[PDB]
DNA sequence: TCGTGCTGAGTGATATCTGCTTTGGGTGGGTGGGTGGGTTGAGGCAAT
DNA sequence: AGCAGATATCACTCAGCACGA
């Protein structure tokens, strides 16, 4: 009988494909358990039950196709361990086979099930295998010509990833004759074009052309990627690998991701000039991918109802915001406020009022600043880090550059239009180019940012919150002259933050010690950065709180008496503006739709203190 | 070259002179222990936790007495802030001490070899495994030790601060 | 209406000869282009 | 040296007829 076998070996296809359906059919994931010696551990019901069945089951009823292997479970089965050990030697061969043993048990399924499910969708996909976990990772710097068309696995850094690139998969002729149309396939990238027309009537030599449009293609992707940090010896540029991914795996990782591949290890013959056959000595290697892995709900609502409910919720938020921060409530108070943030009103007959709240951290240099940035970055679901007048950051406005990858023109936008919707927290606004802060007051100004330059004109949207530093010009802030003239900044830049905030590092006996207290113990419950960070993602996204009567009279009785305060003028319009907003961040902060008396009280006091310092 | 110092300490020379983007970039490099690069070719982000030695002249060459510190000095306060130990080093005229470097210096120009013979240097050999393993340890402290050091740091703030007056 | 040549010129086909041109670099040019590469150094200009 | 276009000399298919069966 015909009797087929892998080139170069001795391996039987009928052999390994019985075996496949075997192991597939019929394992559990105890026998695993068992292997690696943790078989104390094996329960009753799911290590006792099918598992790729139950894969496969829910596979068909999901509607997909790829079907993730663990290559240890074939070593925890002892008719598949000669299995495990071609894959890790022949893997093309084994890893076909696997594919259309896959897609004879899925059909089997239902012949035998007789199921209601559809068979012609069944017959018309596509199924793959993406083994995975198949032995200790090598490095790039030892990968020898030994290992050349064998499984490997690799850990990287995504460094750059090309467009999606289409690949031939059928070709598709017409005839010129009598618009006759057939397709051949493809091998190993060579298109077998027929001679002649196969239709007897016409049988016109050498007139088939081909209808480009018309062909079937596959997706691909180019992917370098970087060692480790860990893998460099000495210290070296680290060395760097081309992955290839199709299909489903392309658009799997981005630039700067950490993952792990398993592919198969290839090399390729280079042309020596595009003229001729001739190809060079030296062959590139590469990657073939067949798997790649990178290293709300009713409880979550419930939970965060629950927390709400909470009578000191105010305060529990604003420690758990910094707890590594010492007798700073206002600061932090503030900084909360801001988080949730206003209300965005979008206005017919007025236009648009923003919503958002801009801080401003100035004071000593001894005293924390860069620190509470730190946080409200690692808590802002959206934000960016900038220092004025720093290269390493992107920058602070959009910009037209060139694509030095592609050589193309791409516009690219700045820091602040990808904070749009989050806090932009800038970690030094005393030394800042004249351009950056005229692109900073057209912000906080009309919260667009335009260009017109290289033929482009487009306005980008910036609704950005702000959350800057500043330091003194000298080595210290001294009380006796004004906040305008410590800060060193324009008076109008300076008057458009809603609260400024002086943290002066004022010599006190007490507060010397109790800080030593603290710090030294670094070498009331607190919640965690990600609940904290979820919570204000879903205020954000849903509480939208409303004015009331009450609010309406307590806002104009506040404004009105901080006005006869003070001839000298001691709060302007944007005072109460400013009051506006807190007051619907609290209700914000609080999961109410309305606005009361208790947080106009608190927004008053807020804004208070901060006039107090200036 | 601050990649090659990751995790080690960097020589820097001429430190007053260096440029004010390399100046940004160990600050970021204090601060943030961390080296950034964005750029359209590529885009790579290193740890760094390297510490840094530099030497600086003062603004006029020479350190002048009727200035304060913080003028002689050019760099940035928060830089010298943010310095652990900040080391003074000037050259005051006197009859011993020129005396004594005249004659260490014409004697290593003769004779080619170290002058002092009242002790034997240790072999550096040794002196750079001894820095190893004591890097390799680890060590502790307790509570009363923390007592002292808040003790130690109420007595510096007042006095630095009647200084600074 | 099968078998076996003899004739045959037509309709091929495939075994067989006749002319570029190339690498890359100014020992092919700038009426082939500068998004197919080269390319670091000096020089002049505007915004700063 | 390799590659693409071309010339020309190489066979093979259907064509059809004479003998006899
Ligand atoms: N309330 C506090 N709680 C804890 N640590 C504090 C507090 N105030 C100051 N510190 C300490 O002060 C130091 C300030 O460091 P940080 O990076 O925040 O400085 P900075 O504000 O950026 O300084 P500069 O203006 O000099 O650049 C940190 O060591 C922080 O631990
Ligand atoms: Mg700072
Ligand atoms: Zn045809």
């Amino acid at each position: 009988e015909p009797l087929r076998i892998i080139w170069g070996t001795n391996v039987s296809i009928q052999e390994c494909t019985t075996n496949f359906r075997n192991f597939l059919m019929s394992f559990k994931y105890k026998f695993r358990k068992i292997l690696d010696e943790r078989e104390e551990f094996i329960n009753n019901t799911t290590d006792e039950e099918l598992y790729y069945i139950k894969q496969l089951n829910e596979m068909r009823e999901l509607g997909t196709s790829n079907l993730n292997l663990d290559a240890r479970n074939l070593l925890a089965y002892k008719q598949t361990e000669d299995l495990y050990h071609q894959l890790l030697n022949y893997p093309q061969e084994v890893i076909s086979i696997m594919d259309q043993t896959i897609k004879d048990c899925m059909v089997s399924l239902i012949v035998d099930n007789n199921l209601d499910y559809d068979l012609d969708e069944i017959e018309t996909k596509f199924y793959k295998v993406r083994p995975y976990n198949v032995g200790s990772c090598k490095g790039m710097r030892e990968l020898n010509p030994n290992d050349i068309d064998k499984l490997i696995n690799l850990k990287g850094l995504v460094l750059r990833s090309t467009p999606v690139i289409p690949d031939m998969k059928v070709a598709f002729f017409k005839c010129n004759v009598c618009d006759h149309t057939m397709a051949v396939e493809i091998d190993r990238g060579v298109i077998q074009e027929p001679a002649r027309c196969e239709r007897i009537d016409c049988n016109e030599p050498n007139s088939m052309s081909l209808i480009h449009n018309r062909c079937s293609f596959a997706d691909k992707q180019v992917i370098k990627l970087q060692e480790t940090p860990d893998f460099v010896p000495d210290g070296q540029t680290p060395h760097s690998i081309s992955l290839c991914v199709y299909d489903e795996l392309v658009d799997s990782c981005r630039a700067g991701d950490r993952i792990e591949v398993t592919g198969t290890f290839r090399s390729i013959p280079i042309r020596a000039n595009s003229r001729q056959r001739v190809l060079k000595s030296l062959y590139k290697t590469y990657v073939d991918v067949v798997h790649v892995k990178k290293v709300i709900t009713d409880q979550d609502l419930a939970k965060i109802r629950e927390v709400a409910a909470r009578e000191d919720l105010y305060s529990l938020l604003a420690r758990s915001i910094a707890p590594s921060i010492y007798e700073l409530e206002d600061v932090k108070k503030g900084i909360l406020l801001q988080l949730f943030g206003g209300t965005n009103k979008t206005f017919t007959k007025g236009g648009r009022y923003r919503g958002d709240i801009n801080i401003l951290l100035c004071g000593d240099p001894s005293t924390s600043k860069s620190q509470i940035l730190q946080y409200v970055h690692k808590i802002t679901p959206r934000g960016v880090y900038t220092s004025g007048k720093g290269s390493s950051a992107v920058g602070l406005t959009a910009y037209i550059t060139r694509d030095v990858d592609t050589k193309q023109l791409v516009l690219e936008s700045g820091a602040l239009v990808l904070s749009d919707g989050g806090v932009c927290c800038i970690d030094e606004f005393d030394k800042m180019s004249d351009s950056t802060r005229s692109v900073l007051h057209e912000v906080m100004e009309q919260q667009t940012i335009s260009i017109a330059k290289a033929g482009i004109i487009t306005t980008l949207n910036a609704r950005s919150s702000i959350l800057a530093s500043a330091n003194p010009i000298g080595s210290r802030y001294n009380p006796n002259l004004p906040v305008t003239e410590n800060i060193d900044l324009p008076p109008p830049l300076l008057s458009r933050f809603d609260l400024v905030y002086l943290v002066l590092d004022k010599v006190d006996e007490k507060n010397d010690r109790e800080l030593a207290k603290h710090l030294t113990n670094l070498y009331d419950d607190v919640l965690p950065v990600e609940f904290l960070t979820m919570y204000i993602s879903y205020a954000k996204e849903h509480i939208h709180p409303i004015i009331t009567e009450a609010a309406k009279t307590e806002l104009v009785r506040a404004y009105v008496g901080m006005r006869k305060m003070g001839k000298r003028i001691t709060a302007t319009t944007r005072q109460l503006e400013s009051m506006i907003r807190l007051a619907e961040a609290h209700a914000k902060m609080k999961l109410k739709n309305v606005v009361e008396l208790e947080d106009v009280q608190e927004a008053v006091r807020l804004i208070r203190s901060a006039i107090k310092d200036y | 070259a601050l990649v090659l110092a990751d995790n080690g300490i960097c020589c820097i020379d001429e430190f007053d002179k260096m440029d004010e983007s390399d100046r940004t970039a160990i600050h970021e490099v204090m601060e943030q222990q961390t080296i950034s690069i964005s750029k359209a070719g590529i885009n790579t982000t290193l740890n760094a936790r390297t510490s840094i030695l530099a030497a600086a002249n003062p603004l006029y060459g020479r350190y002048n007495p009727r200035l304060s510190p913080l003028d002689n000095i050019n760099l940035p306060a928060a830089l010298l802030s943010r310095f652990d130990i900040l080391f003074l080093m000037l050259d005051i005229p006197s009859r011993d001490d020129d005396e004594k470097l005249a004659e260490h210096v014409t004697y290593v120009h003769m004779h080619n070899k170290q002058p002092d013979l009242d002790f034997t240097p240790v072999e550096p050999s040794k002196m750079r495994e001894y820095i190893a393993y004591a890097k390799t340890k680890r060590p502790v402290m307790s509570e009363a030790v923390n007592d002292y050091v808040v003790q130690a740091y109420i007595r510096l703030r007042q006095d630095s601060k009647r200084e600074m007056d």
